[PDB]
């Protein structure tokens, strides 16, 4: 895997590190079949068919998942956007907070205050690999505005919605702090700030309003 | 659709005549222009890139790309049609020697751009590795006022992509000498690197 | 020599008796000649300043009334990029007319231009024929720079023209890098082979 | 069987294509998968080390079988730009490209025509595959008429 | 015949060349040269206003300046303008393009053949304007001509004349 | 005499002389580099190739004017003559015919037989639909003659690079009376 700069040509690259792979399943290395199983991630985007050495690879994947941590999600590129609108409840309440001389000068070139109120969340899968499934996705070092309830998979190539999140908060002062992304387990153990694509793509809370 | 990286697409020989579709051609037909629809357009370069550049440095080596893409496209054109297609002719030197491709460039790619032969082809005689090729009018910077040689890149990246895609990684740098009563004589040093200096030794 | 790097032109354009030519004899440092006003028409004083270390001179052209330079003042217009209405604040009926001035100089101007509006004679505070605000909302849905303008003792022109050299010139200002020129080399003895 | 490649300067491929009699429909029987890539890329070293030699192992173009490997004779092209027309000959027997020497040097001077004239849009960069339609019909009816 | 000094104004107005050479001396050189150029503009505006109740122009080809630039009698582009002023020491000529830039060639020759060995050289600088003015781009439109080759390819051609 | 046969004597001696390969292949650079710049928007760059040509035409009305000393057209379908026999015989060496007036004369169109700036390009599937190439003559044709106080306005509607029948150009225009003072 040196004589070839894989850290081009592609079609031998793949066929010498599904060598690699087969290879270390005959001598039953665990730890390069991972990493050549995660290196396989330049190349998903051509070169391949839809599920059937995908599954037939997944085949390989999975005793990596059965074993301790050896893959730790190859790719940090799953949710386009969070959108955290709250919910109609009632009209009621916004509940908000607050000459002589000087020529004119022509030629001259948001935060929430959320309340009871559920956000959103949706995603994608990167490669057909069917099936794929997350559990408990929830905030990273922020206060109390957190989800519940983690049922759900995705499917093979499609933008997928995640209904349901139900977000609880307790109010804070007004300091206004920007999220970017949270903390999501793809059928495993929670991994960090799956952040989104193309710019950091903000959002932006503040307390929750006790008035 | 023929050919995609995914595969190798496998079809048998002797298949039928399909249609023709698009049919080009390929010598010369000697068409000329007037230099004003020339410059105006050589200005229109720079009018452009004075705006979206921030420092001289990526200035110059931005209007050098433009030139690169011109001498990585003449370089496969030139030789072909001066070793001579259906008038099937051999294949010319494939030239391999650093005083053998200077000789080229010096007597056909400014004949081909320009109408006359460059005048002179110096090396430098005091150190080795540095190698001018001058003129005494250059037909394209002979509308800008002043004295800063900024604008002529765009020819030199024509030189310096010759050269990149012919097997010889060199690079170019611009000067003005002005000897004699030639003002504007414009020297350029095509430099080569150290890497490619040891093959011609061996 | 010269050693400028732009020059703009910029008429004075109002009603006759509006108290213009004494507005731009304080305020340019003079034309060095005195001429007269009414001979060609229009008469024009210089101001040098500097923007953004470049060198600008700043050609002021304000013009008379007298109805008979019908289409004259109208080709004097052509090509003119700085514009500044004056109007003055004791007579009533110039201000009637600073918008029809205001249109005939959007006509055939250029392509665009940044209008100035000035109050002069602002020292007899106790004659306001028009009412302040009502000229400077005017001047906000018109997109026209407003000062006060007040006769004697007054900067009030040496910070809104200086303003009106800045909007005019990143309307102009385009685009520029550098000059430096320092690259040299290939001092050698030309063993030459042709 | 014959195998035909362009080799671009990274060594990345930019056309890539088999023809094959129809005696034996399915082209190159397990070699095509498995072989037939791997003796392409190992053996453009012996064609990068004769592009520096003045004369072989006065034209410097086309170059002869300059690889036989299991009775499989590969031959080549060096383009001025250093774009390789690399291309593998397969038979039952010994093939020969001497019964085409003479012949398929005006093909591989065919295919500088369908290529020059393939540079010569701006819009094509370099280091990317030929999508083009129109060259597959110009590479195989050139296949076709004279082998 | 002769020229002492060019002068080249804008299409509004104010000045954009001026070279007095073989003055031989320091003359003066500043604004006053602006507002001559704005006067010039505004008396050619007025000369145009007053014409009496009347309600040409075919110079030839005399080789000024020793290849030259054209061969062929031409037209000119302005009549109800100023064309040329007559005095004791000196006489100015003026040459309007159709785009409206105007070039005024100041005159230390004095005493209507002027005019045609006079504009078939002030079409000959209007030739040089357009080759060497226009396709510059650190020559933006609306500002002094600061190119210096300007300059050594017009005093060739004057002294080539006188 | 005429506008048919004056523009090959100036063709015929001074006027420097360049080929047109270079020509094509100097535009060819200019448009694929903003192609990748612009992320393939391609109702952005013939925006940007109509304001690259605006400012070529003002500064091409002056040299064309003291090339030739044509008068002012007296009317439209002269300026034609004019883009016909002299203006692209001078600067370029092409004669694009004219057919098809409205029917006041308003409008007119410009049946372009070869172009000397696309001799070697097949543009890309996804610029099909959305690049005209040529746009820099209507950038031009825009610009010079807004100098000469004929506002007209100038579009393509159909090119060879497409795929389609032929290059034509419709020209028309709206208004003038506007100008120097004096004619």
């Amino acid at each position: 895997i040196e004589l070839l700069n894989i850290n081009t040509w592609l079609i031998l690259q793949k066929k010498i590190l599904q060598l690699c792979i087969k290879v270390s399943r005959k001598i039953n290395d665990f730890e390069y079949v991972a990493k050549f199983s995660s290196i396989l991630i330049t190349k998903y985007t051509h070169l391949l068919n839809q599920s059937e050495q995908d599954a037939l690879f997944k085949e390989y994947i999975q005793p990596s998942i059965t074993n301790e941590s050896i893959t730790s999600y190859w790719d940090p590129f799953i949710l386009r956007e969070v959108v955290i609108n709250r919910i109609l409840d009632s009209d009621p309440t916004s509940n908000e907070i607050p000459n002589p001389q000087e020529v004119f000068n022509p030629f001259k070139r948001a935060e929430f205050t959320c309340r009871v109120q559920n956000p959103f969340k949706f995603d994608f899968t990167i490669n057909d690999i069917q099936l794929d499934e997350e559990i408990s996705e929830f905030c990273e070092i922020d206060r109390k505005a957190v989800s519940y309830s983690g049922p759900y998979n995705v499917k093979a190539e499609s933008i997928r919605s995640i209904t349901l999140p139900l977000i609880i908060k307790k109010p804070t002062y007004k300091k206004i702090y920007e999220i970017s992304c949270l903390k999501i387990s793809i059928l495993k153990l929670p991994l960090q700030k799956f952040d989104i694509i193309n710019d950091s793509r903000r959002s932006n809370p503040v307390e929750e309003e006790a008035e | 659709t023929v050919g995609p990286k995914q595969a190798i697409t496998s079809e048998a020989s002797t298949t039928y005549i399909p249609s023709r579709i698009y049919s080009e051609s390929l010598l010369f037909k000697r068409q000329e222009a007037s230099l004003s629809a020339m410059a105006f357009l050589f200005q229109e370069m720079i009018s452009q890139l004075h705006r979206t550049c921030k420092t001289a440095g990526d200035f110059e080596t931005k209007l050098s790309d433009y030139g690169h893409n011109i001498g990585i496209r003449l370089l496969e054109l030139l030789n072909f049609r001066a070793s001579s297609s259906n008038y099937i002719t051999k294949m010319r030197r494939r030239d391999l020697k650093i005083l053998d491709i200077l000789q080229f460039i010096h007597g056909t790619l400014w004949s081909y751009l320009f109408n006359h032969v460059s005048d002179d082809l110096v090396k430098s005689s005091e150190r080795d590795n540095e190698y001018m090729i001058v003129d005494n009018f250059p037909t394209l910077t002979q509308f800008i006022p002043g004295e800063n040689v900024s604008c002529e890149y765009f020819v030199c990246g024509i030189i310096k992509g010759f050269l990149f895609n012919a097997g010889f990684p060199c690079g170019v740098t611009a000067h003005r000498m002005p000897q004699g009563g030639h003002s504007q004589r414009t020297v350029y040093l095509i430099q080569f690197d150290r890497q490619v200096l040891d093959r011609e030794g061996l | 020599g010269y050693d400028y790097d732009y020059l703009f032109k910029i008429v004075l354009i109002g009603d006759s008796g509006v108290g213009k030519s004494n507005l731009l004899s304080r305020f340019t440092t003079d034309e060095f000649n005195i001429e007269s006003k009414s001979t060609i028409g229009v008469e024009f004083a210089t101001r040098t300043i500097e923007v953004e270390n470049k060198k600008i001179k700043a050609q002021i052209w304000d013009t008379a009334g007298q109805e008979r330079y019908r289409a004259i003042t109208s080709a004097y217009y052509r090509g003119a990029v700085g514009a500044l209405i004056v109007y003055d604040i004791s007579k009533s009926s110039s201000y009637e007319n600073c918008n029809h001035w205001l249109t005939e100089l959007r006509e055939n101007a250029d392509d665009n231009v940044a209008v100035g509006l000035i109050g002069n004679k602002s020292d007899l505070a106790h004659l306001r024929a028009v009412p302040t605000d009502e000229a400077k909302n005017f001047a906000m849905e018109n997109q026209m720079l407003f000062t006060e303008t007040s006769a004697l003792n007054s900067d009030n022109v040496d910070k809104a023209f200086r303003e009106l050299i800045v909007a005019i010139f990143q309307m102009v200002s385009k685009h520029q890098v550098d000059l430096s020129g320092s690259g040299t080399n290939n001092m050698g003895s030309n063993g030459a082979p042709k | 069987p014959q195998y035909f490649a362009i080799i671009g300067k990274k060594d990345n491929p930019v056309y890539e294509i088999e023809f094959t009699n129809a005696e034996n429909p399915q082209g190159f029987p397990q070699d095509l998968k498995e072989l037939n890539p791997f003796i392409l890329h190992a053996s453009l070293d012996i064609v990068e080390d004769l592009q520096w030699q003045i004369n072989p192992t006065t034209d410097n173009c086309y170059l002869g079988k300059v690889d036989h490997f299991y009775g499989l004779a590969i031959t080549a092209y060096i383009s001025y730009s250093g774009m390789k027309f690399v291309m593998i000959h397969g038979n039952s027997a010994n093939s020969s490209v001497v019964i085409d020497d003479n012949n398929m040097r005006s093909f591989y001077q065919e295919v500088h025509e369908l290529y020059v004239k393939t540079l010569m849009n701006p819009f094509y960069k370099i280091t990317d595959p030929i999508r083009s339609p129109a060259f597959d019909s110009r590479v195989r009816t050139l296949a076709r008429k004279h082998l | 015949m002769a020229i002492e000094t060019i002068l080249v104004i804008n299409k509004s107005g104010g000045l954009i060349y001026q070279r007095n050479f073989t003055n031989d001396e320091q003359k003066l050189n500043s604004n006053e040269y602006l507002i001559l150029a704005s006067t010039l503009h505004g008396v050619f505006a007025i000369a145009s206003q007053l014409t009496p109740k009347a309600l040409n122009t075919i110079p030839y080809i005399p080789y000024v300046g020793m290849d030259d630039f054209f061969k062929e009698p031409f037209t000119n582009w302005n009549k109800s303008g100023l064309r040329q002023l007559c005095t004791d020491q000196f006489t100015m000529f003026i040459y309007q393009t159709l785009t409206g830039l105007k070039f005024v060639a100041i005159s230390s020759s004095v005493m209507n053949l002027a005019i045609q060995i006079a504009d078939n050289f002030l079409r000959k600088v209007y030739c040089l304007y357009s080759d060497y003015v226009m396709k510059d781009p650190s020559y933006s439109m609306e500002m002094p001509i600061r190119s210096n080759l300007f300059d050594e390819k017009v005093k060739k051609m004057v002294e080539n004349l006188q | 005499r005429s506008l048919k046969a004056m523009g090959e004597e100036i063709w015929k001696n001074k006027t420097e002389k360049i080929n047109t390969e270079l020509f094509t292949l100097t535009y060819g650079s200019i448009v694929a580099q903003l192609c990748q710049d612009y992320e393939r928007d391609f109702n952005k760059v013939n925006d940007h190739l109509y304001s690259m040509g605006y400012n070529i035409g003002c500064r091409l009305i002056e040299d064309f004017l003291a090339r030739t000393a044509l008068p002012r057209c007296e009317n439209l379908v002269k300026t034609s003559e004019v883009l016909s026999k002299c203006a692209f015989k001078i600067f370029l060496n092409i004669t694009p015919n004219i057919t098809n007036w409205s029917h006041n004369k308003d409008t007119f169109s410009l049946i372009l037989d070869e172009n000397p700036l696309a001799d070697f390009v097949e543009l890309p599937m996804d610029a099909m639909k959305s690049l005209w190439y040529s746009n820099i003559l209507c950038g031009v044709l825009k610009g010079s003659l807004e100098m000469v106080q004929l506002d007209c306005d100038v579009w393509f509607v159909s090119d060879i690079l497409r795929g389609d029948s032929q290059t034509e150009i419709k020209v028309k225009l709206n208004r003038i009376l506007k100008d120097e003072i004096p004619i």
